[PDB]
């Protein structure tokens, strides 16, 4: 009852989404999971072999943002780069996920649980840097 | 609302109640004149008897159906009065009205003193009258027309029924007028309608209500109503003659 | 073009003489028929029977529209019922709408045909119901749904005989030209050949 | 931005002169703005055009006041 | 038309049975005929079958302005109706002394028990609020119309789901199942009717009687009592003259029976919700028994829409064009014109004078 009061009073929604707000999902099905269409592999510039990416992350970090990488080149100097996840492909302009995000401006945190801005598997498998599967990103360098 | 009609708006205020043109002034006339009247008999083809009466601004159509099955030793006389919605200042509810039933009864208690129902045992007659336009005295037309229809339909009656109408001026020296119109009827204080048999010299129906309380004005209103019913007779005399000449010549 | 999911059930109710529920997709209609029985003397006719059809909606009370759509069904059953074999009696057909999802009149005609056949009434030929709904451009769709019906500019429904596939009933919504009226009539004539196969397969299985 | 003067662009508390976040497009809303804009920049510095508009002055100011509230 | 008459052998047969305490269809005194529920696809729609009776319930809501006085609640229509197909006798305007007692039973039970929460069905006050309107139909008459009608109304009301709105400041907005998820209702309790019949001047009683047992009975006692232990209506009627221990026995019986019936209803609604949430197929279609001769299934079929163009083209091409005698209009005087064979003279005049 107290948690419910804190939600209602502080203007935060606890309603899961509707059919047409749900249905517009990336299909991470076992019979056909997600894997990059090769023309976008052309159009991008892979680094999954020639450079190391890892991350420290807080206990319970089911959803990573922060990544970096520093190596040495064929000369001896130290190239610096910070790599942030490029989640812009699943929120199209004037969408329903985009109006939704425009409404819920900031993710609210109370100290038991989080509250996903997105539906609860769109990012909480498909956006989090886990495992060693492929993941669109943006690496400044 | 109604499950046997087309439903529109729940409420509808006519623009007369918003009409910004103030009520005008009727005028004056001679109270010893009658509006010219044209009468035609045998209009409808599928009706046993019919007549159409038009005089000035009044339009009434009457048709008579023949005797049907079902004071016996005598036949009934069913009646039905109904006026067109597109008549008068405002619209009227199709389902009915107390005014229509009162005028239907004022018709029923006036056309039965003419026909002899002691010739139609266990039968009945149905009379339907319709007013297409209200432009003056109405009850003086629903009586003449429903009697003409009966006479052209071959039912036996003792005599005809001829109606008239009157109204009382609202001035400081009121005087009764003959054949009033809506401009002379909505500004009046009282009205009178008489139903006279012209040959038998017997009054068939009487109706009057208003602000005239001296029992010397009503004597003239009654007797000028009688003069009107004796002056409208010749036109109805030649109308049935022409109607019978044409019906017989049609064979 | 493709007819949607079809289903039918027979002998549901125990009180009437013959019952038949016919649902085509999501919409559904239930019907029952009482055989030739006594009729009021004030409505009886010699050398012929008298047909009575009543339809009940789910929301509201029946009005002018539902009786106007009762006349079509009665004047459609009047052309296929041999009343001369049963004079001074009455045959009544009642259709009940259980669910609505689009193309209700065609499913009601099919329900009436299956209820009369189950009830054991002398018939001259079976009849079917096919509804067409051409879109804003001219793409014909058969047995449409209320989703397509709202945007479409014209919806047509036809009732077809089961012998030479002539036209019995025609109720049209929307404005159109004659060329696509001809092409939707031809589409209905092509569509009824499968419904009549459903009739034949259902009755051949029933008497197994 | 240019809705205000230079003096109102600084990040004095951190001794910078401009500071925003870009490390969280997921749990915030100004960061998806920044994502759209940075990707528009990397896609526009090829001498072509990015069909489909991005924002306007009033839109951005009502969004930033909304985000301050939230 | 009327209903088949009752012989003098059936009365004797039912009464020797009832004296001996054995009934036709095998069920003992304190038993119900088993029940079978079926749910539609859109919310607030169900089909209940008690024994061989059928009732169709369907709830539906709509937004109106809330009269004058009671500015902070909503209204709740009801309209029972008896379908000509329920039984031969039912006739649209010739059974007007059962409809009244039935509508009354239903309305007093459902609206005076105060189980539906009509408090929280407002949007503004003095302005638009939701007006629900329940609707039941009787499909097949086999006795005990009111138990089935009550169970049907209960399930239909406990399966509805409203639309939903956003109200803040002084501004309205109306959503849709894609913009916002439909919302359930709030139901305090579940008042469920029970009926008893008395036989040969109260000496015997039988629970849940059918239509033949209904024609050999004196009078009826109905006892509507919601869950927990709370009675909500009773209505003795017919031809009965009752004792005082018997009312209490009846109350016990209704308590037990409503307990069992509420078990069944709750279980069925839970199972239905589980099915709807798993993601399987539901609806009136996937209820037809397949182990039965009168059901058949066919997936979709393009029939052949390859030829219609050609047929239509040849039909249009193969028929006689419009002809070309064009008619002329005649003018008498502005206002009236005539077309056709016409009339000889300009107009009639002094034809008979």
């Amino acid at each position: 009852g107290e948690i419910a009061t804190i939600l209602v009073e502080n203007s935060i929604s606890v309603i899961p989404f509707s059919e047409a707000q749900m249905c517009e999902m990336p299909v991470n099905t076992p019979e056909s999971p997600w894997k990059v269409s090769p023309e976008e592999e052309q159009k991008r510039k892979d680094l999954r072999k020639s450079h190391l990416v890892f991350s420290i992350d807080p206990k319970g970090c089911e959803d990573v943002n922060d990544t970096l990488s520093v190596r040495t080149l064929n000369n001896g100097n130290l190239e610096l780069g910070v790599h942030i996840a490029d989640v812009t492909h699943f929120v199209a302009p004037n969408s329903y996920i985009d109006i939704e995000a425009r409404t819920r401006a900031t993710t609210y945190y109370l100290a038991d649980r989080r509250y996903d801005m997105l539906p609860s598997v769109l990012s909480a498998d498909l956006c989090s840097l886990l495992g060693g599967v492929d993941r669109y990103a943006v690496s400044i360098m | 609302g109604d499950h046997r009609r087309i439903r529109g708006p729940e409420e509808s205020q006519p623009p007369q109640l918003y009409a910004a043109d103030e009520e005008e002034a009727p005028g004056t006339r001679d109270p010893t004149r009658l509006r010219p009247v044209y009468a035609r008999a045998g209009l409808l083809s599928q009706a046993k008897g019919s007549a159409y009466l038009e005089a000035g601004g009044t339009k009434v159509l009457c048709a008579v159906s023949g005797p049907r099955q079902a004071a016996a030793l005598r036949g009934r006389l069913l009646c039905d009065f109904r006026r067109a919605p597109f008549a008068g200042r405002r619209r009227r509810a199709p389902p009915g009205g107390c005014e229509e039933r009162e005028l239907a009864l004022a018709l029923q208690e006036a056309l039965e003193p003419a026909v002899r129902l002691g010739r139609y045992p266990r039968a009945q007659l149905e009379v339907s009258a319709l007013l297409l336009e209200d432009g003056g005295s109405a009850l003086a037309a629903a009586l003449t027309a429903a009697a003409l229809a009966l006479a052209d339909a071959g039912v036996e009656m003792y005599d005809l029924v001829v109606g008239c109408g009157l109204s009382l001026a609202p001035g400081p020296a009121p005087t009764w007028l003959l054949d009033p119109t809506r401009l002379e009827e909505e500004r009046a204080a009282a009205g009178l309608t008489v139903a006279l048999m012209p040959v038998l010299n017997q009054v068939a129906g009487l109706l009057g209500s208003g602000e005239g309380g001296l029992t010397e004005s009503w004597a003239e209103a009654v007797r000028l109503g009688l003069e009107g019913c004796q002056r409208l007779y010749p036109v109805l005399q030649q109308s049935l003659v022409r109607a019978a000449r044409r019906r017989g010549a049609a064979a | 073009c493709s007819l949607r999911h079809f289903a039918c059930e027979q002998n549901l109710l125990s009180r009437p003489d013959g019952s038949a529920s016919f649902l085509q997709g999501d919409t559904s209609v239930l019907a029952g028929v009482y055989g030739p029985a006594e009729v009021k003397v004030s409505k009886e006719i010699f050398n012929k029977a008298t047909l009575e059809v009543i339809l009940r909606p789910k929301i509201g009370l029946p009005g002018v529209a539902e009786k106007s759509r009762e006349r079509l069904i009665r004047n459609t059953c009047e052309a296929v019922v041999l009343g001369t074999l049963h004079p001074r009696t009455s045959i009544t057909v009642v259709l009940q709408v259980v669910s609505d999802a689009g193309s209700l009149l065609a499913c009601c005609l099919n329900a009436a045909c299956m209820a009369l056949v189950d009830a054991g009434v002398p018939m001259r030929a079976l009849f079917c119901g096919v509804a067409c709904a051409l879109d804003s451009d001219g793409t014909l769709v058969l047995d449409p749904t209320s989703k397509q019906e709202k945007e479409a500019r014209a919806v047509l429904t036809f009732a077809l005989d089961s012998v030479e596939r002539k036209l019995l009933m025609s109720s049209t919504k929307g404005l159109y030209s004659d060329t696509e009226l001809q092409q939707c009539l031809a589409a209905a004539q092509a569509a009824s050949q499968h419904v009549f196969r459903f009739y034949r397969e259902s009755l051949q299985r029933r008497y197994s | 931005t240019g809705s205000c003067a230079e003096e109102e662009f600084h990040h004095y508390g951190l001794a910078l002169d401009k500071y925003t976040h870009f490390t969280s497009p997921i749990r915030r809303y100004s960061d998806i703005v920044v994502h759209r804009l940075l990707m528009a920049a990397i896609s526009k510095d090829k001498k072509m055009e990015i069909k489909g508009n991005l924002f306007s002055n009033k839109d951005l100011e009502e969004l930033c006041r909304h985000i301050n509230n939230r | 038309m009327k209903e088949t008459p009752l012989s003098n052998c059936e009365r004797r047969f039912l009464l020797r049975a009832i004296e001996e305490k054995k009934r036709l269809d095998g069920r003992q005194t304190y038993d119900y005929r088993n029940i079978r529920i079926s749910f539609g696809t859109d919310y607030g729609c169900c089909i209940v079958e008690l024994g061989k009776t059928r009732v169709l319930g369907q709830v539906s809501c709509e937004l109106v302005s809330p009269k004058l006085n009671r500015a902070t609640e909503g209204i709740l229509f009801f309209n029972l109706e008896l379908s000509q197909m329920a039984a031969p006798a039912f006739e649209p305007g010739r059974q007007s002394d059962l409809l009244v007692k039935l509508n009354r039973l239903m309305e007093r039970c459902l609206r005076n028990s105060k189980c539906i929460d009509t408090e929280s069905l407002c949007v503004v006050a003095g302005e638009k609020v939701w007006q629900i309107r329940v609707d039941l139909h009787l499909l097949n008459h086999d006795g005990n119309i009111i138990d089935a009608a009550s169970i049907a109304a209960i399930v239909a009301l406990c399966h509805f789901r409203r639309p939903d709105v956003s109200v803040q400041g002084d501004e309205v907005t109306l959503y849709t199942p894609e913009e916002r998820d439909p919302v359930p209702l709030s139901i305090h309790h579940m008042p469920i009717c029970v009926s008893f019949a008395f036989f040969q001047q109260g000496t015997y009683l039988l629970v849940d009687p059918n239509e033949r047992e209904e024609r050999v009975m004196d009078g009826l006692l109905v006892i509507a009592m919601n869950k927990h232990r709370e009675i909500c209506t009773i209505q003795s009627s017919g031809g009965i003259m009752l004792l005082k221990d018997q009312v209490l026995r009846c109350s016990k019986i209704a308590g037990v029976k409503v307990a069992e019936i509420t078990e069944l209803i709750l279980k069925a609604l839970e199972n239905d919700q589980k099915v709807r949430k798993e993601g399987g197929k539901f609806g009136f279609a996937e209820s037809i028994a397949n182990q039965r001769i009168t059901a058949f299934k066919m997936e979709k079929a393009p029939i052949d829409t390859s030829d219609v163009e050609e047929k239509a083209e040849e039909i249009i091409a193969e028929a006689e064009p419009p002809s070309e005698v064009v008619s002329t209009p005649v003018l008498w005087t502005p206002g009236t014109a005539q077309i056709g064979e016409g009339v000889e003279n300009s107009w009639g005049d002094l034809e008979d004078s």
